[PDB]
């Protein structure tokens, strides 16, 4: 189908398939001195750089290296620097150029080679929508819901702008708004739509308009593969964990912790009111958009497996306690945090992005009344030195209807069936 | 942006390569 041959690249075409069946055939490194040897020969031909590169990702590939990838990178670079470079050759390689760069963490590169590929092929409606997804990898929405509005001017039912256009509503909490683009998206069936991040988003945005049609698409998000159940909608996991809404201490293995949360918890409470009255700038506001209404702020201590040292001036024996137990110091797709809600508070229902952490809270200052979290089907209360430990996972409810404050100690463990290999490398979160 | 308490944001993982 592709078109990768220039006039001159037609010439030698029997050498070109030579070099090229020898990397179809496995022989990397054979075939990088063979392309090699072609660009020296034919330093101008993009058919030859073009094998050097894709060679060059391999071997990246085989040896799992960065710096043989940033090599290849720079190839598929010098093809589109070449004279009379075919426009499918040339299309072909920016797009794997910026694919290797998203993949490397190369964000701010990958972006400046998809608005060269705008640039080139501005009628190519697939490669405005990579350039979106290009903002949305660096954080910049406002950039990423321009091009998306400009695919919908000329294409409006295109799938694939239709659902990041609803992605991008929903983060802007235009929730009622955001409902048709992540719907019409979905049951376009265009590539790239059948995400679990629509399904994910579109149901949430359901139920806090209330639209009962919500649990539909999370059953439908559960048959096609995106989610372990319409209960458990994570999209970070590792497959097989055992899934349950709420854990006993003994259940968890972590039955050392729990103790020793439980018989200090006093300490534990009284430097989150210190911090409460002396250093209230400690405590950030939940910004996440996860609440309805009310006050929900939290005052972290260790995130990503990482300690606050900052954070840990302002609760130093509480720090020194944890440090003991790399269960969770060292979760690092939990948090360690003190979580103070107050009255007139409501928490969407909402889920967690892994289950692979378990939740522990310490009740620190809970109200006789008004203070309840629901998990999947089940809703409880805290009590002042105790633990209630549940997966987050699960769809999870919050309310503070009392008169009163209400603080809490959470402490996130990995899921105790990682294995110290999966604890170790599963990227943080 | 993190992905604290919730699944807001399109990927909640960071890109290192390899």
């Amino acid at each position: 189908k592709p078109k990768l041959l220039n006039k001159f690249d037609k010439t030698i075409k029997a050498e070109l398939d030579a070099a090229e069946k020898l990397r179809k055939r496995g022989k990397i490194e054979e075939a990088v001195n063979a392309f090699k040897e072609l660009v020296r020969k034919y330093p101008q031909s993009p058919r030859a750089r073009y094998g050097k590169a894709q060679c060059e990702d391999d071997l990246a590939e085989k040896r799992r290296s960065n710096e043989v990838l940033r090599g290849a990178i720079e190839t598929y670079q010098e093809v589109a620097s070449l004279p009379d470079v075919p426009a499918d050759l040339l299309k072909l390689s920016l797009k794997r150029r910026s694919d290797r760069q998203q993949f490397l963490g190369h964000m701010r590169g990958s972006l400046l080679t998809l608005q060269r590929l705008v640039q080139l092929f501005p009628n190519d409606t697939s490669l405005k929508n990579d350039l979106g997804v290009g903002y949305l990898l660096i954080g910049d929405n406002d950039n990423a819901k321009k091009v998306y509005e400009e695919v919908l001017s000329v294409t409006p039912n295109d799938g694939f702008a239709k659902v990041h256009y609803g992605f991008i509503l929903k983060a802007q909490n235009k929730i009622a708004e955001s409902i048709p683009y992540l719907k019409e998206g979905i049951e376009s069936g265009d590539p790239g739509t059948d995400d679990g991040r629509f399904y994910f988003h579109l149901g949430d945005a359901m139920q806090r308009v209330g639209n009962k049609e919500a649990y539909k698409w999370y059953e439908l998000g559960h048959k096609r593969g995106h989610f372990a159940s319409v209960w458990q909608r994570s999209l970070y996991n590792v497959n097989g964990l055992k899934a349950q809404p709420w854990w006993t201490p003994k259940e968890t293995g972590y039955t050392e912790l729990v103790k020793s949360l439980e018989r200090n918890w006093k300490l534990i409470r009284d430097e989150g009111l210190a911090v409460m009255d002396k250093a209230k700038g400690l405590f950030l506001p939940e910004d996440e958009n996860l609440r309805e209404k009310g006050d929900w702020s939290q005052f972290t201590l260790w995130q990503q497996g990482r300690r606050n040292e900052n954070a840990c001036k302002g609760a130093p024996k509480t720090c020194t306690l944890l440090e003991k137990f790399p269960e969770t110091t060292g979760c690092r797709r939990g948090q360690i945090k003190y979580s103070i809600m107050h009255p007139g508070t409501h928490v969407w229902p909402h889920t967690g992005p892994t289950n692979c952490r378990l939740r522990m809270h310490l009740g620190l200052v809970i109200p006789k009344e008004g203070c309840k979290i629901r998990c999947a089907n089940e809703t409880k209360t805290w009590e002042e030195g105790k633990v209630l430990i549940f997966d987050d996972s699960f769809e999870a409810e919050v309310w503070q209807d009392a008169s009163s404050f209400r603080l809490i100690f959470i402490v996130d463990v990995w899921h105790p069936e990682l294995t110290p290999q999966q604890r170790r490398s599963l990227p943080a979160i | 942006g993190k992905c604290k308490d919730g699944l807001g944001e399109y990927t909640c993982t960071s890109l290192e390569g390899f």
